[PDB]
């Protein structure tokens, strides 16, 4: 019961997912050969959430791989965890994407995606009782973007009642490594509005700045980066596999997240974050890990709240805790900072408390927020968008491919048009 | 398979082409008789030999290049030299005639006559491709292969595949070095063809590099097998995401997609960082911050050229080895901070980097020592214009009095032709007036 | 009791039974020489239904090999298991057939038949209580094509009432390797049609698609395309051999697979098919099973289901399995595909279940389904028989044979008439 | 037994027998002196030396074949050399004076003479035979005994025997080289029997021969031996499948009923596929889908032709060797894809393969290399009708001032007689242009 589907899509899609079926294949004891190797019999009574146990108790996960490129895939095979997955999920193409969204979504995406919703329906007809999906995917590349966003609109058409929930990495511009990602993220964020039910927006400076300042790390590569977005990525779905005293499902979430449709664009938090050496100086509590979890300088999205207010929160903690600490201390925070919430919602925060914290420490938390201040993401792209739309540059490598300038103007109004969705449940009374 | 094919045309193009198959020999481990040694029970497309080398059974590695020249000369220095069974033997083409100087040879006249012979060849090599990636073509502009036939065989790989990247490498000419006196007429019959029918074309010049091995590098007395040493590390790197593993690989088209904003603004100049001598080599602080730096460093440029004078319009970071991005990014929020580097307005999001993980190899006998990092920028500019101008003007000396046209006429053109090549290589120079300024409201 | 004789019948027929009695040989644990090696007294149970024990437990089978051409029964002989034949069983003329059906039907066959007829006799005089027959054979062969239809229409004068089926191999136009295969096929659908109980249509391209997808094969010759047919040949007459929970001889499957007279051309299909190292990752079980026996690319004929109906279907199961899951399953397919399914038969499906399973795996099955999508097969030669025939080429070494024109145009209308019996069966209510 | 007979007719005929019955002697392991040596206690008419070989008693092969000349001299070539004692005596057949390029004397005067004592040596080898498949006549058109003699055999043998096949490996007259001025008279009058008597005639000439050894094999100076040791590669895989184990064996009689439409459009070419250099032998790719796509080559045809002038009837694919057949039906799919190739509009089905397993020898001081797969391609086209225009009109010529007339009519036959085999080759070419047209309705 209750199982999820992932669909770990484009490059980044495979990089973070790699280190995601790290996390998981620790927290259930899967050896790196598919094999169990547990004690405790809390690993198993939900392992079925991510795994379908095979032939003489090898488990293998429900993850499917896309690709348009078959390097990533072979990386895969051939690292740590290459035996982990089954050899018929490793769908790829050979023709690269282009970093094109045109070249992912309408010319090769959709010669592929015949080959792969084929293998979407080896997984769904094998499940007891469904309940989600999940991409791991990037705005700002060819196959995280467009292939992406063709597979969410034709699973919608298929399974459209399942909590789809994307976590998307979104541009930031104080880092640049791709010249043409305002029009790579335009024309997603464009079907991630219409068609996903939680959308997390992860972005590459906020990932740095919580190795810089927090955790104290030196260098920093995508594979450290990810290494954080998979513990929250775990901790999201953590009382849909381990028993909890507050549950919450994917489903949960959802539904008191989020006030109206169309906003379901959330920043993830995590705590704790320490360097090792300083954690036998700072004392684990509570109160500890909630003034890490609204802070500003620990979300994975590269914004202020404080250019705005938190519609809704959820606080997912995990650990052996209690109630009534918890229960003040997501109290005291919406009395002190009454202006940097919604007041037309009452209890802007949801608890949710497991029993099973990381294997490494106790008490760990995960924040995830419904903050008005996510239209400074939007903004900063639809500025960059603009800047080289009015030329009309790289255009030719977009209309070359299927595309034309209505599908732009119309993506462009859509993301404007959600700026001024922010905008008015922030303000207004 | 991400397989790519090399044509090096003329007594230039074959010559560099000495220099960059004797590296992708040390890339990939492989002696020049075209062997991987017994050390190598590892995966070898896996090292993906298999972009620039279709293995022969039983162990050998040949390229998928072809070597052709009009003259016989250039060529048989591969036969026998050291290359002499490297190379598979009907993939070296000669002529009995070279064009000597003239387009109207190597395009009409001598150059017709090999052009099948040699279309044949790449189809021989094009039917073996599983998931050709595109051609890359090395010549000169100003000789007359490396014209007149480059000029004729583009035309016919636009027509028999159309679909696949075409890079160029180009020497350009430069302002005061020059050794053909009709050296600006065969550039502007040439313009014809690199603006068209090359989707990327590059351009060096040898003037610019005498710097870099005089200042940078303290080589008192450069020859050609001293400069294609480094032109063969800026196309090496340029291909390296293709055939190794790294994160942030960069295909052939993912340049053009990030490079070039439109349809005939696609002339790239290269640089290369760590241009550093064995004694210098020390007294090195060669981290990412400073190699980023080096970039754009107006006197680091292959190009006679002077970004200052010019906007960039988009670069392109193409680094090797021990790296860590975030060293990078922060590389590259310092060169947003300056004002003397203009980008245009238009750009905003500066630009691309791409990673590999694949250190350089050290050429033997070569002219670089090790260093662990390396870049090229790849980078459009509106100061390759000035190389234009510089060398109109060498054309409209000449063509005001109408001197070499004698020899162009009697060989299968006409008049006409220079008046509309003129024309023609005009109105990109006028692209760029136009492409450098923003727009205001 | 029910005893079957076995006639391997050209080249094609005696490759594939070679490769036959290599798998039976393995069921009944049957040396190379002829001796008995099992431990297990189930195998000799219903031994007699292929094998004759002769003097001092050797066991002979009832086969009888059949050939214009000296050279496959040399290699036979010489072989692994040419010790195992009896050789008054070799029977061989020396000049070749030509691939010429009228040189295999009329010449050169009519001139050995006497001579075949006659161990037909040795065979049949000596069975306690014969079920049937079986050629393996070739349409697009002269010995399989021609002296096959000779053979057949000789025993049904002898012996009018017992299950003759064939294994045949039909052509296909993507892997074309002789001329006048359509001369050769057409002319020999015409004496399948009137003088047959069932007919295993198997093709070329079917069987690479399952060497190359399913199986993840390399390199595929005519010993391994084969050795798959084999295994499905194994799975017929399983319950005739082993012990069951539903039994199922020859006759069983006849009577509830055919609708009408005449409509006697079954599409095979096995399961399961795995590449090894991918048999870890598979888990086994019935609906696992099912979903093979189902999909289009486990057909061994080179057509798409979907293109029609199935009229029936027959699902022979071997292995220690339910009655449930079995009896869900192809309940619960019946009802998902309902108009992939003939409408005016109620349980299109006939199940039957053996106990043994073969001699490396558990619970395997096989499909055995008359679709009406098997009319694909019979238009794509008439279509290659009437571009050649409009020109009469190829026909002198035909009217050359003692046969004439009008053999040909009517064994044409024979083939174009059912094609017009599975098109009235497919539609109409 | 599946024996067969080959007859060595004429100069031609005989020197290219020499290079056929070098070749069955290194295919079976037998000695020049006919002699298997001591490593042989396997099964020999199961290796089947005995459709070629006649096993005399105390381990001795002897050909079944005949050597046909009218002239002493060239068998004397025979008788020493080194295949003295390979021959039994008296199947070399001499005359005195040859035909004398003169058709008249190779079927009337001079071939009469020892017409009884030829059929009376093939009875000797025709009661020796068990399960006789046919015949192999070697010739030219365009010798006297090639031409003149071959028409009297070709008579006489369909009268003796009927039921058999009888394949012909004719010297088609190339169109520039040419060493008799009346090489036209004596094409013209052995078409009678080469469409009448024959069931399966093949035409080769020298020139497309001259290509294939310059071309594909680079070398400079072929002579006569070098051609036919080709030759017989061609025919010695045509053969191969009677006399070797394969899957999909091809007897004589499954040519004939998969390559020839009607009557006499039984004018197949050969090719052969990978003729290649020690040195090119390297630089290969020689998989099954390449040596499938070179037997398309029109530059890899035996016959001075261009199978893109006319339209393939029928082909037919005969492997030899390290074979997977998957990638054979895969690479037919390429060949039906490709619209440079025309089938015709009434085949359909393209065409037959047959495979074997036993690979080619490389004879010795031989051209070719060690290769692992071999392909000939027996295939009906249109196209060898420009081979006869380009001849016919030669004869029209020469036949329009009656030249040599005065030689012919003195030997044995009337001047009636080019008006009627003139009339007889032009119906021929009247049947290609109704055979490659299709039938519309
Ligand atoms: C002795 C002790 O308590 O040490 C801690 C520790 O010092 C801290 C600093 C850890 C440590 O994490 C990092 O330094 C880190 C490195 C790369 C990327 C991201 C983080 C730790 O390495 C990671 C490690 O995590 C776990 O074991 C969890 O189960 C975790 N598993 C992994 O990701 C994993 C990492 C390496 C090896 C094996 C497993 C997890 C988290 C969420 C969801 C599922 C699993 C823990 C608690 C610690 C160390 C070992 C120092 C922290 O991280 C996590 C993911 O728990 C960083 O901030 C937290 C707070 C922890 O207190
Ligand atoms: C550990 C394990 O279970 O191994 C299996 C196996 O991996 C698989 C992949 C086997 C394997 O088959 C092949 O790889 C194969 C090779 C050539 C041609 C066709 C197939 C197997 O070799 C073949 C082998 O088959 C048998 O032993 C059956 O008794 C089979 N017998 C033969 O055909 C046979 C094979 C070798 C020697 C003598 C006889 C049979 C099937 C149906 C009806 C009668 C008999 C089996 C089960 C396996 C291996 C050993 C890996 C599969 O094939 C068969 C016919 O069972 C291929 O798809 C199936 C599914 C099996 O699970
Ligand atoms: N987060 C992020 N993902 C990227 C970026 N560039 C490419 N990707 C992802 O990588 C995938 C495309 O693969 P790509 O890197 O083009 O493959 P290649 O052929 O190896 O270059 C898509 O899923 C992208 O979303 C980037 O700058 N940031
Ligand atoms: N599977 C398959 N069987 C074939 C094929 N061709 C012939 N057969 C079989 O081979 C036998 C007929 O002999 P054939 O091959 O014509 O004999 P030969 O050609 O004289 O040696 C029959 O048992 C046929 O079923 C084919 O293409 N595929």
């Amino acid at each position: 019961m209750r199982e999820i589907v992932h669909i770990q899509a484009g490059q980044c899609g495979n990089q973070i997912g790699a280190k995601f079926w790290e996390v998981i294949s620790d927290e259930h004891g899967i050896d790196p050969t598919g094999s169990y190797h547990g004690d405790s019999d809390l690993q198993l009574e939900r392992i079925n959430v991510y795994y379908n146990e095979a032939t003489g108790n090898k488990y293998v996960p429900r993850a499917i791989l896309v690709d348009l490129e078959p390097g990533t895939m072979d990386s895969v095979r051939s690292g740590p965890f290459g035996q982990i997955f089954r050899p018929d999920n490793f769908v790829f193409g050979q023709s690269g994407a282009g970093n094109n969204w045109a070249k992912g979504h309408y010319t090769e995406g959709a010669e592929l995606v015949d080959s792969v919703l084929d293998v979407v329906r080896k997984e769904s007809e094998s499940c007891d009782c469904l309940q989600g999906f999940q991409l791991t995917h990037s705005l700002g590349g060819g196959t995280g973007s467009g292939m992406g966003t063709l597979l969410i609109s034709k699973i919608r058409e298929e399974y459209p009642d399942r909590i789809m929930n994307t976590f998307s990495v979104m541009p930031s511009p104080k880092v640049s490594d791709t010249v043409v990602e305002p029009y790579n993220a335009t024309l997603s964020v464009h079907q991630l509005v219409e068609n996903t039910d939680e959308t997390y927006c992860i972005d590459n400076e906020a990932l740095y700045d919580i190795c810089f300042r927090t955790l104290k790390l030196t260098t920093p590569t995508y594979g450290d980066l990810n290494h954080l977005v998979s513990a929250t990525m775990s901790g999201v779905t953590t009382c849909l596999r381990f028993p909890g005293q507050l549950n919450a499902d994917l489903r949960k979430l959802a539904v008191n997240m989020v006030p109206f449709p169309r906003l379901h664009f959330f920043m993830p938090g995590f705590a704790p974050l320490t360097s090792r050496g300083s954690q036998q100086y700072r004392a684990l509590t509570v109160p500890e890990l909630t003034q890490q979890m609204f802070d500003s300088k620990n979300m994975m999205a590269a914004c202020d709240p404080r250019h705005g207010r938190y519609l809704t929160v959820a606080a997912i903690f995990r650990g052996r805790m209690s109630m009534k600490e918890v229960d003040e201390q997501m109290l005291n925070v919406q009395n002190k900072n009454s202006s940097y919430f919604v007041e037309w919602i009452p209890n802007n925060v949801k608890t949710a408390v497991c029993d099973i914290p990381p294997r490494g420490l106790k008490m760990s938390a995960t924040f995830i927020g419904n903050s008005t201040a996510i239209q400074e993401l939007f903004k900063r792209i639809s500025e960059q968008f603009t800047a080289m739309f009015r030329r009309k540059a790289f255009l030719h490598w977009y209309t070359g491919e299927g595309m034309d300038e209505m599908e732009f103007t119309e993506a462009e109004s859509n993301m404007n048009d959600l700026v001024s969705e922010y905008q008015q449940y922030q303000d207004a009374t | 398979m991400r397989e790519c094919i090399s044509i090096h045309v003329g007594q230039a193009g074959v010559q560099i082409g000495n220099a960059c198959w004797e590296l992708y020999c040390l890339e990939h481990g492989i002696q020049p008789d075209g062997q991987m040694p017994s050390d190598k029970t590892i995966g070898g497309g896996d090292d993906s030999f298999n972009t620039f080398f279709s293995e022969t059974g039983a162990g050998k590695h040949v390229p998928r290049a072809v070597f052709v020249d009009l003259e016989p000369t250039v060529i048989d220095e591969v036969r026998t030299g050291t290359y002499r069974q490297l190379f598979h033997p009907e993939q070296l083409i000669t002529g009995k005639e070279d064009a000597a100087n003239n387009y109207a040879r190597g395009h009409y006249t001598i150059g017709k006559e090999i052009i099948d012979l040699v279309l044949d060849r790449i189809r021989k090599l094009a039917d073996q491709c599983t998931g050709l990636q595109g051609f890359l073509v090395f010549h000169s502009f100003g000789g007359g292969t490396g014209s007149g036939f480059t000029s004729l065989l583009m035309e016919r790989l636009s027509v028999d595949y159309g679909k696949k990247s075409k890079l160029e490498f180009s020497i350009y000419p430069a302002p005061q070095v020059s050794t053909a006196v009709v050296e600006p007429y065969n550039s502007i019959l040439t313009t014809h063809t690199t603006l068209e029918h090359s989707d990327c074309a590059f351009m060096v010049d040898n003037e610019a590099i005498y710097d870099i091995c005089r200042r940078n590098l303290d080589i008192e007395r450069p020859t050609y097998t001293n400069l294609n040493r480094l032109i063969s590390q800026i196309v090496s790197s340029i291909t390296a995401s293709l055939r190794f593993d790294g994160a942030l690989n960069v295909d052939l088209t993912e340049f053009q997609t990030n490079l070039v904003p439109y349809p005939r603004i696609h002339f790239p100049l290269a640089t290369y960082a760590p241009v550093i001598s064995a004694e210098k080599a020390y007294h090195e602080q060669l981290s990412v911050a400073e190699i980023t730096n080096a970039c754009f460093e107006p006197a680091n440029q292959m190009v006679k050229c002077d970004p200052r004078h010019g906007k960039y319009m988009a670069c392109c970071l193409l680094y090797r080895g021990d790296v860590v991005p975030k060293d990078v990014n922060a590389a590259i929020a310092t060169i947003k901070t300056k004002r003397s580097i203009q980008f245009v307005d238009w750009c905003p999001t500066g630009f691309k980097v791409g990673i590999n993980y694949q250190p350089p190899t050290v050429v033997p006998g070569g002219d670089l020592a090790k260093v662990q990092r390396a870049v090229c920028m790849l980078s459009n500019t509106t100061a390759i214009a000035e190389a234009w101008a510089r060398l109109d003007h060498k054309f409209d000396l000449m063509y005001a009095k109408r001197a070499f046209v004698h020899w162009y006429v009697g060989e299968g053109m006409e008049e006409g032709e220079f008046s509309e090549a003129r024309e023609d290589m005009a109105a990109l120079e006028k692209d760029y007036e136009e492409v450098g300024v923003d727009s205001v409201e």
